[PDB]
RNA sequence: UAAUUGCGAUAACGAACGAGACCUUAACCUACUAAAUAGUGGUGCUAGCAUUUGCUGGUUAUCCACUUCUUAGAGGGACUA
């Protein structure tokens, strides 16, 4: 027998909110098609910074970081993560939330 | 100011030229007529030329215009 | 000559946006449901004043476009509202409180109506479709065929007892009545002839009529019942609006300049209700946009393009 | 890891541009056109788009290697921590690195100055744009240093249209008088841009409408 | 009708409180009262030179009361203040820590106070007590 | 659960975070009525919405306004702002809207801000100057 | 005019760059999405003060409910109507 609860809280943090946000919701979607329970996404502010640089100059910056919680079983989440791979954002897979 | 170019009064021209009924002096049903009839690339630049049809509507409601 | 014509009894104001639509209850007769341009909708307790007919009891705050119609179930305890953000709300008269979202619509919902039974809700929309809800939210039918927006529909208040037949009218920008048989969800008269398209159609209350025009004027008077045509009132101007009266064949036409009350049988003008507009230039008149007849066809309300609704008391003649 | 998400996506901001600028360096023979880094489970594809990857590719187990193993022994990868992929890029014509690298080659092939880039800026028209320019300046035979371009088309030259249509490539070719920055910049056919706006911001389209339907005087179809 | 020193404006309440401690004689004034500067970011000893210690210990019991908890450096960046660099401007600096940190053990002596959890100090249930109490003899005298 | 809505009121960078609930008549700031506030000048200010349709008004809803942020007088103004959206609230939304519209009256005909948004902010301070308009200072050479 | 921005006369007519247009920001979101990595109340448990109900605490979980304030996404919203 496999499939236990495991509580995973997958960080989704990128540059860009179209790939970013299209994985988010593709594990939204993904995970409530086979009826997970997800904490759907909860959005952390964008982070704004900003870069004086030298007649001055200045630039800025974004980090788009979310946190959906899938407390759910290790086969669908392996799968999950195993899937849907792409240039540019990190996905970071933490465990029951302690 | 708010000064229109060419192609404002061009467009809202041509929106006369084979449109002079769907659009006529109202701003908001222009909106969504100009949403429904023109590929105007921003929001902004579809109001310009919609309150253009309306200032060009309003002004052939009560008579002819040059061209 | 005449032995009754339309007198203007009060106005009401409480509105900032244009009142797009009135809505009517038998159930209690002092009641003014109001769909107005400014996202809310006004409910009035009407009073009957000479200066103010009414009292502005509940603005409807939570549409976040332009209100256009409003209808009211007879008993006048559910406000049915649509508007431009492509939302219907099912709220309370006298309290407020959205019961329910109809959300389907692609673009401006520009219709209301629901069943004499007051059961089944219908909306037309500037996507050019029809959809059918019940109370609760559930879109259940979506009629297309409409080649330009489907302007207005309204439930046939049915002649025998519903016969079967939920017939549902919509009128299309594309010149087009189109009475909609609920049953199969399907086509049932195609009512062709208009010049320009058609902003409003109406029903005789026995649901035997259809009067419907547009910019042209060209208010086409149908057999509905028989499915077929009758005939024609020009009104000469873009209408807007259109009610037959629930006692008598009263048509209050929603013109460019005002109202025209006509009379279908005898077939007459009855009144020109275009109140004197100091101030207000030729093409500026404010002109009624909606209008209905009371639930004794007595008072005409009708909401204007200078943000009031004006009530007009038939009078007898002296 | 223990690396601040702030310092993490700096720090793949400079892992990306130690690739850009080395590639760059490197597989220029190659018409390199540019890296992509994409890190799947197992893998770290760094995909080398390019003109000419046979030659990156190697005889049956090389130079890739070698540049996998250059990556790995510099970066402190493990072997299969850092994987190269090569890939012909497609329509070099339309691409202001590869056409850039021609110019610089065809200088440092001693051809002509204008009939070569003419004959480049033609290739890019009949490679479907929308405009191109070549610039080439620098000192040949003249101590004043002077400069040359070379357009058809259309180009655009503000505004965020800037940031969506055109390519802009500066290469200093290497030749024994001075030193020479091309500048192509072609700007890419709107109707082929497939990932965003399919013609000018300045764009209206007013439909011409119909031979319209008059009256038709009721003519009621009963259904 | 009820009270707390919440409810109380907070600078009648600190004078009073300042003499009613005055009045308690519990005081722990350690022993360099008056020759102290009391806050790093001024100059000048305290003008009154018989208390300011009864003032701070109100205005640090008041201040307990309307919060969760605060330091020995909470009370330094409090009752720190804009020292003049001289030929240049103003910047704010941490007071004496030892003066504050003396207030804090002495109401925790006398129940005024008590060392929190999370780090700080709670308002103790005495605390809560004698303040509110003489808070209501604060609004009384003014009634 | 009773008869309430809950509003905000914002000036500069000062935010108030107001709930309207129904009750016998408290007006409460951070943990003390509305009287004890202190700038001590301004605190006519935050008596006026109160002072323009009648004084009672609160006898059947009690105020609870939280502050976050800004300096006093941003503060004094952020939750006049919030105590008078609150009160066109509750009257809106419980009692008629022709109460609400006296309300209205009552208020615009005096308007200090009690209603409406004003979108004057801390507009951006440019390089070469300290601040959004003013240069640095030069001497032609 | 902010602009060869245009109008508007006018040996042409349709073009191009630029400006405009586009990028982004301070504004409104009581309608959508969620948030023990943001806030809300109630509720537990309970400290003080008055009691006649209450006021003020506290509580990164005592739990329940909300997204109005906070976030940040969507568009709408304004075009000088």
């Amino acid at each position: 027998q496999q499939q236990q609860i495991i509580k995973i809280r997958i960080t989704l943090t990128s540059t860009k909110v179209k790939q970013l946000e299209n994985v988010s919701s593709n594990i939204v979607k993904n995970a409530e098609q086979h009826n997970l329970v997800k904490k759907g996404p909860v959005r952390l502010p964008t982070k704004v910074l900003k870069i004086s640089t030298r007649t001055w100059e200045t630039y800025e910056m974004r980090i788009h970081k979310r946190y959906i919680d899938l407390e759910a079983p290790v086969q669908i989440v392996k799968r999950i993560t195993q899937i849907t791979i792409e240039p540019g954002v990190d996905v970071e897979v933490v465990v029951a939330s302690n | 100011g708010r000064v229109r170019t060419k192609t404002v009064k061009r467009a809202s021209k041509a929106l006369i030229e084979r449109y002079y009924p769907k659009l006529t002096l109202d701003f908001q049903t222009n909106k969504r007529l100009c949403d429904e009839i023109a590929t105007i690339q921003s929001k902004r630049l579809r109001n310009k030329i919609a309150g253009y049809t309306t200032h060009l509507m309003k002004r052939i409601q009560k008579g002819p215009v040059r061209g | 000559a005449s032995n009754e014509v339309l007198v203007l009894r009060g106005t009401l104001e409480g509105h900032n946006g244009w009142v797009t639509s009135l809505a009517t209850s038998a159930g209690q007769p002092n009641l003014l449901l109001s769909a107005s341009r400014d996202k809310t909708l006004i409910s009035w307790k009407l009073t009957g004043d000479d200066q103010k007919f009414g009292v502005p009891v509940r603005s409807f705050k939570g549409h976040s476009h332009i209100v256009q119609d409003c209808t009211l179930t007879a008993d006048g305890a559910y406000a049915l509202s649509a508007s431009w953000d492509k939302t219907l709300r099912l709220w309370d008269v006298a309290t407020g409180e959205t019961y329910q979202r109809f959300v389907g619509h692609k673009s401006d919902v520009m219709s209301v109506d629901i069943d004499k039974k007051a059961s089944m809700i219908i909306s037309g929309s500037r996507d050019k479709t029809i959809k059918v809800w019940t109370i609760k939210g559930q879109c259940l039918a979506t009629l297309l065929g409409h080649n330009d927006w489907v302007s207005q529909v309204r439930v046939v208040p049915n002649e025998k007892a519903d016969d079967d037949s939920v017939t549902i009218i919509s009128a299309g920008n594309d010149k087009m009545v189109k009475a909609w048989n609920l049953n199969q969800f399907q086509i049932e008269a195609d009512f062709i002839g208009h010049n320009s398209n058609i902003n409003t159609l109406t029903a005789s209350p026995d649901g035997t009529l259809i009067a419907s025009a547009g910019k042209d004027g060209e208010i086409m008077l149908w057999n509905l019942a028989a499915k077929k045509a009758m005939y024609t009132l020009s009104a000469q101007d873009e209408v807007f609006s259109l009610a037959f009266s629930p006692n008598r064949y009263w048509l209050a036409a929603a013109t460019a300049t005002g109202i025209k009350v006509f009379s279908l049988d005898p077939q007459y003008l009855v009144d020109d209700l275009r109140p004197e507009f100091a101030g207000y230039s030729k093409a500026a008149e404010p002109h009624a946009v909606s209008l209905a007849w009371s639930a004794d066809g007595q008072t005409l309300f009708a909401g204007y393009t200078d943000n009031v609704i004006r009530v007009w008391q038939v009078m007898t003649a002296n | 890891a223990l690396i601040s998400k702030k310092r993490k996506l700096v720090a793949d901001g400079v892992f990306y541009a130690e690739l850009n600028e080395f590639f760059t360096r490197e597989l220029a023979e190659e018409g390199y056109s540019g890296v992509e880094v994409r890190v799947t489970p197992t893998k770290t594809e760094v995909i080398i788009r390019a003109t000419r990857t046979q030659d990156v590719l190697g005889e049956n187990g090389r130079r890739i290697n070698e540049l996998t193993l250059l990556v790995q022994k510099r970066f402190k990868y493990a072997p299969g921590t850092i994987v190269l992929y090569a890939e012909r890029v497609q329509d070099r014509g339309l691409s202001a690195v590869a056409q850039a690298e021609s110019m610089k080659f065809k200088l440092l092939n001693g051809l002509a100055i204008r009939r070569a880039a003419y004959g480049v800026v033609r290739y890019v028209m009949e490679s479907g744009a929308k405009g191109c320019e070549v610039v080439v300046s620098g000192k040949l035979r003249a101590a004043r240093a002077k400069a040359m371009k070379f357009a058809d088309g259309f180009l655009i030259h503000s505004g965020q249209p800037v940031n969506d249509f055109i390519d802009t490539a500066t290469r200093h070719v290497l030749m024994r008088q001075g030193v020479l920055g091309i500048k192509v910049k072609i700007m890419r056919d709107p109707a082929k841009s497939r990932t965003g706006p399919k013609a000018l911001p300045d764009a209206v389209t007013i439909i011409e409408p119909k031979e319209e339907e008059p009256i038709l005087a009721p003519s009621v179809k009963d259904y | 009708p009820g009270v707390s020193v919440r409810d109380v404006a907070a600078q009648d309440f600190i004078n009073a409180y300042a003499s009613f401690l005055q009045r308690q004689g519990k005081l722990e004034v350690p022993g360099y009262v008056d020759i102290v500067k009391t806050s790093s970011g001024n100059e000048m000893p305290p003008q009154d030179a018989e208390g300011w210690f009864y003032k701070r210990a109100a205005s640090v019991a008041r201040h307990i009361y309307m919060r969760k908890q605060v330091g020995v450096g909470k009370l330094n960046k409090l009752y720190g203040g804009a020292k003049s660099r001289g030929v240049r401007p103003y910047k704010h600096i941490d007071a004496s820590g030892s003066i504050n940190r003396k207030v804090l053990q002495a109401l925790e002596k006398i129940g005024i106070v008590e060392i929190s959890p999370k780090g700080g100090r709670r308002i103790s249930e005495n605390g809560q007590r004698d303040l509110d109490r003489i808070a209501a003899q604060t609004l009384e005298e003014d009634e | 659960a009773v008869p309430s809505v809950q509003t905000f009121g914002k000036k500069k960078s000062a935010t108030a975070v107001a709930h309207v609930k129904a009750g016998k008549g408290l007006i409460k700031v951070n943990g003390s009525p509305i009287t004890l506030v202190e700038p001590e000048i301004l605190r006519f200010k935050v008596y006026e919405p109160l002072l323009l349709v009648g004084l009672d008004k609160f006898s059947n809803i009690d105020i609870r306004v939280r502050v976050t942020g800004g300096g006093h007088v941003s503060q004094v103004y952020a939750i006049r702002q919030a105590i008078a959206k609150g009160l066109v609230a509750y009257h809106q939304k419980y009692v008629d809207e022709q109460s609400k519209n006296e309300l209205k009256k009552a208020f615009t005909s005096y308007d200090r801000t009690l209603l409406i948004a004003d979108s004057r902010r801390p507009e951006p301070k440019k390089f070469g100057g300290k601040g959004a308009r003013s240069r640095f200072q030069k001497s032609y050479r």
